[PDB]
RNA sequence: AAAACUCCAGUUGACACAAAAUAGACUACGAAAGUGGCUUUAACAUAUCUGAACACACAAUAGCUAAGACCCAAACUGGGAUUAGAUACCCCACUAUGCUUAGCCCUAAACCUCAACAGUUCAACAAAACUGCUCGCCAGAACACUACGAGCCACAGCUUAAAACUCAAA
């Protein structure tokens, strides 16, 4: 039993986490850029709730895209959502960039918990064409 | 390539051998052999398959004749003069078991 | 030019489709069906005017005809598609294979 | 004379393998059939490999998914949720 | 093999061009 | 099964533009390759960083996040053996595939023949 | 050979024999080889043809 | 040649419905075609949400028509569809059953390509 | 007297035709713990190992049922002029006996 | 943007291990040949250059294949030297 | 044969008097071509 | 890392004349250049072969003219870094240009550096070795994709293409 694929939004899947149905549990958008990831925590109704960055949290410069602050900055966005009172989080991802998994560590450090995992890398079905391939 | 004409055909991608041609040639083979045998030649069996090493050494003692069934080292034959000293009797016939 | 309600070169020598419905006659028409069957019916028209032994297709005379329709189409084609230069070729190509076939006739 | 052997046609072949969807006809329509070889998390279209079709087979399926999903029978980022409990035909790890 | 021979071309090339730039 | 290799190569018979252009020539030899391992790891990085905030957060002393800094501690050395293990393990006997060496000798003993 | 066919097709039908096959000792005769046997009895002057001599052969092995 | 358009519409009641089906089919007649059947798939959810002109819908009604018609009525159709406000896409492709299937004898196994590299010591 | 031919057509193994799943009988003649030299007729050997079931049985001599999966085992590789042989023939056991 | 929000790559975790849902994505995102693409969507890769690289890769996956069926064939021989003495 | 195939086709077919009966049956009723294949060929609905 | 941006960033809607994941472990179509989003229409010379460097019709990209579109990319240019210097490599910005329509231009490592058709089973490297027949081309290096002449919607161009001087090599 339990299934990896999710419960559609169509009836009637039998789960709930602390009284809600899937599509009632709020998102944590985390950016996951090549030197810096941004968390954002977002209501089922789309109502901001923690905006929280590796710039947020202390850090500037290269020293944002290390995994470390990825950390902070999912610790903090999980601190700012307890006030408001949120518990249970459906995660999405974008991006690569080592702060990724970093940052849902965090997250689950700050008390909240992880219930899916969602990649909405952009990956453009040949969309614009990108920057010149440069000399490492 | 150059065994196709003594194989008879091939039974489901299986080859297999003329054995009147093969009788043929054994009767050729043997005869020969026999004869070095009787002009008190030299014999000598060679193998490398491991599986009929011991076999061969035994078939080697029980005759008049040899045995190398074990790694053949560079100019047992054409370096002989060193390899042994400098009077040496090369074999008269060669057998080869596994070629 | 054949007229666009003829029937098709498959569906002529048959016999009960003198006496059918409108709409079964139209579907088996010049009129629905694509240009090809126009071409056919035009090479057909061509040797029955001038081949003397129609249902052949291996003699000169016959190959030269289908060059010409061929020829004809590809005029057709470039009324339009002026741009398209694979057409031209083709076109360019085939005109000097009718006239070599012409020669050939000739001698 | 007799016992020689006679030159004859190749007996004990089994007869050649099927693609599995080789008498049966494709259409960008039938959603259900062409979920069947598409990825459920990406909505990418798997391989032959992975597959397991004849080419042509193969490139008509291809086809008449990229016809659904223009037409707009048929998703396209992701392979429809309500086509997972069916046969999978297709050979694949993840999940373990 | 080597782009020796191509080189010497092209140096030629690129005189001849700086050349045209300057009459 | 294998990718074909049919009317790929720019060949003397094809009729066609090569599929591949490979610099090697596509004859497996009586070799494998050798094996691989390590990056920059940085290993126990989460439990220094609790500690660190813990740090932060406290004056800056050892007495206030002693079962933090004991944890980390724990952590390393945990680490450290696991090195150790690794060692002894993958260079001696791998469990699952064959050790290259050994890979290689096989590979002499049934050698590959192109040159009939 | 001739019989070779007889046999692929009694393959088909009647699964590789449960009868183990020897090998070692010379005219051994699997179940397979007893049917083309039974066959060439019956063919030439059965004059059937082959699904029909096929079935005969096998009610003669059930007998 | 015989087709098949592929017709997309709401999900807004009955009668409407009928309405715009016999209007799409009118327009058909009219360019000069020969409609043969008509076949209802349901209203489905759409795979996607798919933009009007000028709203845009997550429900759409699924219908196909096959029709003979002349090879240049097929663009003015085309056209029609998408002036028509009901219809949320109207693509048209030649009918399946036209192009006969080719009797497979299946997938054969392809060997080793050999010879493609010369008997050299190396 | 016999031709070739003729010894040929009435021999086990043009009996028989394809290897291909074909319980057949061979003795095994040599040990060595875990595998088992199994000698079946034909060109080669082949091998299986000890099973738990009645290992202390599977001694040289003795009887055992193959399965029989090809005769020789071979395959061409990427460079190669010939096929690389074994001189194995693959053959699963079911018992003894 | 158009299509359902949550149903894309999207795996559900069991009891919170967290860890190993990540893991199952990436081997998800492998197998698709998702992250390759966005490792290499990163920066523009000429037509001629993309050529070279499919070129490469489909020569490596021909050697590498049968590199590795070779080796099942010979795992059957390696047992220990049943002839041994010679 | 294809001719008179054809000709029997076509009394079933769409014209402007046998149109709105048509639609509306149409509208009651739905085909559906969602066939499914299995691991061997076999199909299931 | 400076600089740049803070009229910025993230979620959510609404949203293209740009470019077409996966399929593509397939190897197709075209004469080559080239051509993998979808639909319809039209449509792929030649029942011998070879055959125009006096013809005609094509010929990537770049480039020219004229008018449109302009996301993203980006020669040039500007700013920041780097370096003894950096007229580069790294960063950021932005233009011709890439796109459309109508004309030109006519070159590529236009290379599968392996001519067409018919047929067969060793210098060395590379993609084994050859017959028949045809056309094209080549005959020391460099001078020289030069000079002069000629033709070209090309005026800094393209095509064709020398000699001297030199050298015992390339
Ligand atoms: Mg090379
Ligand atoms: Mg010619
Ligand atoms: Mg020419
Ligand atoms: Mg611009
Ligand atoms: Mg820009
Ligand atoms: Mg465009
Ligand atoms: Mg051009
Ligand atoms: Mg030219
Ligand atoms: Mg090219
Ligand atoms: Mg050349
Ligand atoms: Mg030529
Ligand atoms: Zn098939």
């Amino acid at each position: 039993k339990f299934s990896i694929y999710p419960p559609i939004p169509g009836e009637e899947s039998s789960l709930r986490w602390a009284g809600k149905k899937f599509e009632e549990i709020p998102i944590a958008h985390i950016k996951a850029s090549h030197n810096n990831t941004q968390i954002q925590v977002v209501s089922a109704s789309n109502e901001p709730l923690a905006f929280a960055s590796c710039g947020t949290e202390g850090f500037r410069n290269a020293k944002k895209g290390t995994g470390i602050a990825a950390q902070t900055a999912g610790i903090a966005a999980a601190a700012r959502a307890k006030q408001k009172g949120v518990i249970h989080i459906r995660v999405v991802v974008k991006g690569l960039g080592p702060g990724r998994l970093s940052a849902m560590h965090g997250l689950i450090m700050g008390g909240l918990e992880v219930i899916s995992i969602t990649d909405n890398t952009p990956i453009p079905h040949n969309g614009c064409r990108p920057r010149k391939a440069r000399k490492l | 390539r150059f065994m196709e004409p003594y194989i008879f055909g091939s039974r489901l991608d299986h080859d297999i051998i003329d054995l009147e041609q093969t009788a043929t040639h054994l009767q050729l083979a043997l005869n020969f052999t026999a004869h070095m045998a009787y002009r008190k030649g030299i014999i000598l069996f060679i193998s490398r398959n491991r599986q009929f090493s011991y076999l061969i050494e035994n078939m080697a003692r029980d005759c008049g004749e040899y045995a190398h069934t074990r790694y053949f080292r560079g100019g047992m034959l054409t370096n002989a003069r060193l390899l042994f000293g400098p009077t040496v009797r090369l074999p008269d016939l060669i057998i080869f078991l596994h070629t | 030019d054949p007229p666009p309600s003829t029937l098709l070169k498959d569906y002529q020598n048959v016999p009960g489709i003198e006496k059918v419905d409108d709409v079964v006659k139209r579907l088996l028409s010049l009129e629905m069906a694509n240009k090809k069957e126009m071409l056919k019916i035009k090479q057909e028209q061509f040797m029955k005017k001038i081949v003397a032994n129609p249902e052949d297709t291996r003699s000169l005379e016959a190959r030269i005809i289908a060059l010409s329709v061929k020829i004809r189409s590809y005029e057709e084609h470039l009324e339009k598609h002026r741009k398209d230069k694979a057409h031209k070729r083709y076109l360019l190509m085939s005109i000097d294979q009718r006239k070599k076939m012409l020669k050939n006739l000739r001698n | 004379n007799e016992d020689l052997p006679i030159s004859m046609e190749n007996p004990y072949k089994e007869p050649l393998k099927k693609c599995i969807l080789c008498g049966k006809h494709v259409d960008y329509k039938n959603v259900q059939l062409l979920s069947q070889f598409v990825s459920p998390f990406t909505g990418c279209i798997y391989g032959r490999h992975i597959t397991g079709l004849c080419g042509k087979k193969q490139k008509e399926i291809t086809k008449a998914i990229k016809r659904a999903q223009i037409m707009g029978f048929m998703p396209v980022t992701y392979k429809d949720p309500a086509y997972l409990k069916d046969p999978k035909v297709c050979n694949i790890r993840y999940r373990e | 093999k080597n782009v020796l021979k191509i080189r010497r071309r092209k140096m030629n090339h690129h005189k001849y061009r700086k050349l045209v730039k300057k009459t | 099964a294998t990718p074909s290799l049919r009317g790929r190569l720019a060949r003397f018979g094809n009729p066609r533009k090569p599929v591949l252009k490979p610099n090697k020539p596509l004859i497996l030899a009586n070799r494998v390759g050798e094996r691989r391992r390590e990056k920059g790891e940085a290993t126990c990085i989460t439990e220094m960083s609790v500690m660190m905030a813990c740090w932060k957060q406290n004056e800056f002393r050892d007495d206030a996040c002693r079962k933090e800094i004991q944890g980390f501690l724990d952590c390393a050395a945990r680490a450290q053996e696991a090195r150790k293990m690794r060692s002894i393990q993958e260079t001696l006997g791998e469990s699952g595939s064959l050790l290259p060496n050994k890979l290689n000798k096989l590979l002499q003993r049934f050698p590959n023949k192109p040159y009939l | 050979y001739h019989e070779d066919r007889i046999r692929a097709k009694f393959y088909s039908v009647y699964g590789s024999g449960q009868r183990a096959f020897d090998l070692f000792n010379p005219n051994f005769k699997s179940t397979c080889q007893r049917f083309v046997e039974k066959y060439t009895e019956l063919q030439k002057l059965g004059e059937t043809d082959e699904e029909k001599l096929f079935v005969e052969t096998g009610k003669a092995l059930l007998a | 040649p015989r087709y098949e358009l592929a017709l997309i519409l709401k999900a807004m009641q009955r009668p409407e419905t009928a309405a715009t089906l016999k209007r799409t089919i009118e327009a058909l007649m009219d360019r000069g075609a020969i409609v043969r059947d008509l076949e209802n798939l349901g209203e489905r959810a759409l795979p996607y949400r798919i933009s009007a002109h000028s709203q845009q819908h997550n429900r759409g009604g699924y219908f196909l028509v096959d029709f003979y018609a002349p090879t240049a009525a097929v663009e003015s159709m085309v056209e029609h569809l998408s002036r028509d406000i009901d219809v949320i896409r109207g693509n048209i492709v030649k009918h399946p059953l036209t192009q006969e299937l080719k009797e497979c004898e299946g997938i054969v196994p392809v060997p080793l390509a050999e010879k493609l590299y010369s008997t050299k010591k190396r | 007297v016999e031709s070739f031919a003729s010894m040929l057509r009435h021999s086990p193994l043009t009996q028989m035709g394809p290897a291909k799943d074909k319980l057949v009988i061979g003795r095994i003649f040599h040990i060595v713990e875990n595998d088992l030299y199994i000698d079946f007729g034909g060109k080669f050997h082949c091998v299986c190992r000890r099973p738990e079931v009645d290992g202390e049985k599977y001694q040289k001599g003795t009887r055992v049922r193959l399965r029989l999966l090809d005769l020789e085992l071979t395959s061409r590789f990427l460079g190669a002029t010939t096929d690389t042989t074994v001189l194995e023939a693959n053959a699963v056991l079911l018992g003894i006996q | 943007a158009k299509h359902l929000k949550f149903i894309a790559r999207t795996v559900m975790v069991q009891e919170g291990n967290v860890e190993s849902a990540y893991r199952t994505l990436n081997r998800i995102l492998t197998m698709d040949g998702l992250i390759e693409d966005i490792k290499h969507r990163r920066y523009y890769e000429k037509p001629c250059r993309r050529r070279q690289r499919e070129s490469y890769e489909r020569c490596r996956r021909i050697y590498n294949m049968e590199m590795a069926r070779k080796i099942n064939f010979l795992m059957r021989k390696n047992r220990a030297d049943p002839w041994q003495g010679c | 044969r294809e001719v008179l195939q054809l000709q029997e086709e076509v009394k079933n077919f769409i014209t402007r008097e046998n149109l709105e009966a048509r639609v509306e049956a149409a509208l009651d009723s739905r085909k559906n071509y969602n066939w499914a294949i299995t691991r061997e060929g076999l199909v299931v609905r």
